This record gives structure tokens, C-alpha cells and sequence, in this order.
RNA sequence: UUUUUUUACUUAUUCAAUGAAGCGGGGCUGGACUUGCGUCCAACUUCUGGAGUUAAGGUCC
RNA sequence: UCGUGCCCCGUGUGGCGAAAGGGAAGCCGGUUAAUAUUCCGGCACCUGGAUGUGGGUUUUGCGCGGCAACGCAACUGAACGC
């Protein structure tokens, strides 16, 4: 059995929402 | 029409004019109606709406300013929010 | 109707515990001689349990799931009541008016509140009460 | 074991409470 | 007790600058020094701090406005046609 | 094969912006028209002078 | 530990330029032919460093009190931010 205190906190990466993740920016280096 | 109903409540019923007395009425749970002026700050408006939702009190958004709401109550001072505790002989509650 | 009853969850807005979540143990609407205004006897969380991730050890989880409670006489004007309720049988009459007149009674009451709140938190229920407010 | 039993009792109580709620 | 017949607030300028110029400046000085009713809190405490900048002493709101009046008629009419265009676009 | 006219293009050259961050083309989903399935157009935050950062989690080891 | 690697971050670039701008901290008494907030005497302060003692906190681990404004000799707080 898993711990009931463990929580999922999804991030929304739409415009105006949460900070963008670190993507591969090698095309624009 | 709401001005005429308000004048009838001032003449016959019981009201409290002002933010702190309105909050005290909502906490007591004997408030029958809440009137919120148009130019009330949005934070205070949201607080009053939350209090009225928790006490199950109807809310009327008065389209005038606090100056107009005080004039409608018949006072020479502004009023951003007010509570009707007793309707009196008016039908302001039936809406 | 009235909403400031027993098991009502509120937010403290003034004082040292501003921003903390409390549960109303006892409402005193007509006030007393010491506090001649509508007030409440409440119990709340001073230090929230820390966040628990899936790779923590059992000892670290047990360390981070500790709750520091507090008890308070608080004015109604310094509370922001919420639609949430928290019903705990172990907190029934855990504090009263003369609890706050003796430091050892406060300590025993805080021990009881800590035990009951930690049982409820370990149950996994009422997660909104045990997460801190962000402001 | 006692901690788990206390947590289970508190969860059962919470579920039952939710069921019953649903001039000087 | 009225102290001057016609100069009003322009009486500080004495006999200088010409009657028409003093009369022209008088309107702007009266409107730029008058107190206005705040649209946010309803108190009569809005006053100019700089040109185009009007602040309320009570609720501490600062508003971008006209040079010598709180609002300009062009901006009021512009707000009206903006509301009309927004209603047309939404409907 | 060459001379004029316009009429496209991009690789020289020129200008601007940025912490060189999301360009171009597909896929997925939804909506419109169309032919009876090709286009174009959209994904994502609007009552509030709050907060937003050290990945939570899923699944194989 | 496939041991001779991997990860995070973005903000740019240095120096000179004020004995009236900004700025850590010293007062009183006495003393010489001539110096003194600089010398002598008394009484202090600032900055930085090391490491003790007392006191505090903690077996409800990181203080308690006041409705509140806030108080009290203490009373953890890196990155990154306001
Ligand atoms: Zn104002």
C-alpha cells in the first residue's frame, strides 16, 4: 500500500500559467 | 423601484448601515438581505459575498455608488454596504 | 443561519498566528467579562507538517509529519471563517475559559490537540486543514 | 500498530461525519 | 465676502500679461486646483500631483488623467465608443 | 545564343529584435465549411494591488 | 563503478572620477615655547576573527505572552525571490 500523504501536483505549461520547463534549446543556441 | 422599497424599509423595517455592522449582522445570522454598492472595493465585496453565502443571505448589487446608496437610505453620508434585518411592510425580500 | 459554531474551520487574520488555520472549539457570541465581545476559543496549527515525497525513509516521514499546535481566545473580527468543517471527537471541550488561566493546563491541552491532529493528519483526511495558506 | 489504529479510527470518524453531513 | 469682481484666481498676476491671457489661464488654474470626487471610494479628495496625474488622498489610488481636469471629453466619448465596439464584437 | 520589359525567388548585400525561447512542417484533440474528407482555425491563464521558484507523480529497473 | 564524469544557473563584463554628495566607530578634563577629538589620565565605541562560561531552547524538537496594535535577554533558516 502507498502512503496516503503522497500527493500529485501537476503543472500546467499553458500561456500565463506555471513557469515553462527546461527544454532542449539547441536549435536556437 | 429598489429605492422606493429601500425607503419603505427605512420607514418601517430595521437596517444597519455600514461594513462592520453588516459583518456583525451576518455573523449573528439574523440578516435578511445585504446590499453592496457598485464602487465597493472588490476584496470587501468578495468577503461580504462569502459571508452571505455561508450565512445563506441574499445579496443585491446596488448599481449606484456609496453616495447614491446613502442617499437612497435617506442619510447625508455614504454607505458601501448595508444589511436589512427586518423587512417591515416592504416586499424587498420577495424577489 | 449561524456559521461560527463548533467544528468550524477559520483563518486567523491578526496577531502572531495570522494566516494559520484554526478550528472553533467553543463559540462565545455574547462575550464574557474579560472579553466583552463576540469571540471564540479555537485550536490551530502553528507549524504545519512538511511535504512528503515517495523516496523518503520512514524515519524522515515520521520526522516531517509532526504538528505543533496552539490554542487561542480570538475575537470574531480577527477570524476569516471558511466553508470547511473539522469534526474531531478528541477535541470536545479540550479547552475552556479557565484553561488559559494556568500554564500547565495550556500545556496539557496542547498535548491533547497535538495527538488528535496528528491522528487526523495520518488518516489522510482533511488535507486542506493541514496544508499551509500561501499569501 | 497503535499509531495505525488511531489513524484508522480518525479516518472512520471523518467518514461518518461526512456521511452525516451529506458609553463612557 | 467677494474681494475681486472678475479676475478671481488670476488676481495674483496683477496688471501683467494681458486681460485675455489672464482670462485664458484662469480656467486651467481653476480646474487644475479644484478637488474632485474619487470614482473608487467616493470621497472628495482627488487632486493633481503632476500634469496628467491625479491621486486620491484617502484611498491612495493614482489615476492617469487629463492635463488640467481629471477626465477629458475626448476620452469619455472614446470610452463610450469603445464600449459600443466591444458590445458589437462580442455580440 | 543574345538584347529589352515585368515577375517571381534567395544565397550576396542592407535593417531591426532577443537572455539568439518556442520559427517551419507534421501528429493528437475540438469546431466549421466542403467534397462525401481536403482545407483553415483553435488549443493554454480575465470579479479581486495575494501567492507562484529546489518537479510532484506514473512506470521499468 | 562502464570510476577519469555529470548536474545547476544567466547578469553581464574592467578601471578612473567628489578633503562641500553617500559613508562603521570618541567624549571630557589636563598638558607644550611651539601639536593635540591625535599626547597623558579617566570613561567608551566600531569592524572583523576564534572559542569558552552563564543564561535560553528541546523528551509536544526549532520560545512564551497580548482579542489586537504588539511585547520580551535570547528564541534555526541555504538556493532562489520580495
Ligand atoms: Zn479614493
Amino acid at each position: 500500500p502507498k502512503n496516503p500523504l503522497l500527493e500529485k501536483r501537476p503543472r500546467n505549461f499553458g500561456i500565463g500559467q506555471d513557469i515553462q520547463p527546461k527544454r532542449n534549446l539547441s536549435r536556437m543556441v | 423601484s429598489i429605492g422606493a422599497k429601500l425607503a419603505l424599509v427605512i420607514k418601517s423595517g430595521k437596517v444597519v448601515l455600514g461594513y462592520r455592522s453588516t459583518l456583525k449582522a451576518l455573523r449573528s445570522g439574523k440578516a435578511k438581505l445585504i446590499l453592496i454598492a457598485a464602487n465597493t472595493p472588490p476584496l470587501r465585496k468578495s468577503e461580504l459575498e462569502y459571508y452571505s453565502m455561508m450565512s445563506k443571505t441574499p445579496v443585491h448589487h446596488y448599481s449606484g455608488t456609496n453616495i447614491e446608496l446613502g442617499t437612497a437610505c435617506g442619510k447625508l453620508f455614504r454607505c458601501s454596504t448595508m444589511a436589512i434585518l427586518d423587512a417591515g411592510d416592504s416586499d424587498i425580500l420577495a424577489d | 443561519m449561524k456559521f461560527l459554531k463548533t467544528s468550524r474551520v477559520c483563518l486567523v487574520t491578526r496577531g502572531r498566528y495570522a494566516g494559520k488555520k484554526v478550528v472553533i472549539i467553543q463559540p462565545v457570541d455574547q462575550g464574557t467579562k474579560s472579553h466583552p465581545y463576540g469571540h471564540a476559543l479555537v485550536a490551530g496549527i502553528e507549524r504545519y507538517p512538511s511535504k512528503i515525497t515517495r523516496r523518503m525513509s520512514k524515519a524522515r516521514i515520521e520526522k516531517r509529519s509532526k504538528i505543533k499546535p496552539f490554542i487561542k481566545v480570538i475575537n470574531y473580527n480577527h477570524l476569516m471563517p471558511t466553508r470547511y468543517t473539522l469534526e474531531l471527537e478528541g477535541l470536545k471541550a479540550v479547552i475552556n475559559a479557565d484553561t488559559f488561566k494556568e500554564p500547565s493546563q495550556r500545556e496539557e491541552a496542547k498535548k491533547t490537540v497535538k495527538k488528535v491532529l496528528e491522528d487526523r493528519y495520518n488518516s489522510g483526511k482533511n488535507r486542506w486543514f493541514f496544508t499551509p495558506l500561501r499569501f | 500498530r497503535q499509531k495505525m489504529e488511531a489513524a484508522a479510527r480518525s479516518a472512520a470518524e471523518a467518514e461518518a461525519a461526512e456521511a452525516r453531513a451529506e458609553k463612557p | 465676502s467677494k474681494r475681486t469682481k472678475k479676475v478671481g484666481i488670476s488676481g495674483k498676476y496683477g496688471t501683467r500679461y494681458g486681460a485675455s491671457l489672464r482670462k485664458l489661464v484662469k480656467k486651467q488654474e481653476v480646474t487644475q486646483h479644484a478637488r474632485y470626487t474619487c470614482t473608487f471610494c467616493g470621497k472628495n479628495s482627488v487632486r493633481r500631483t503632476a500634469v496628467g496625474i491625479w491621486s486620491c488622498k484617502s484611498c491612495k489610488k493614482t489615476m492617469a488623467g487629463g492635463a488640467y481636469t481629471v477626465s477629458t471629453p475626448a476620452a469619455a466619448a472614446m470610452r463610450s465608443t469603445l464600449r459600443r465596439l466591444r458590445e458589437i464584437t462580442e455580440a
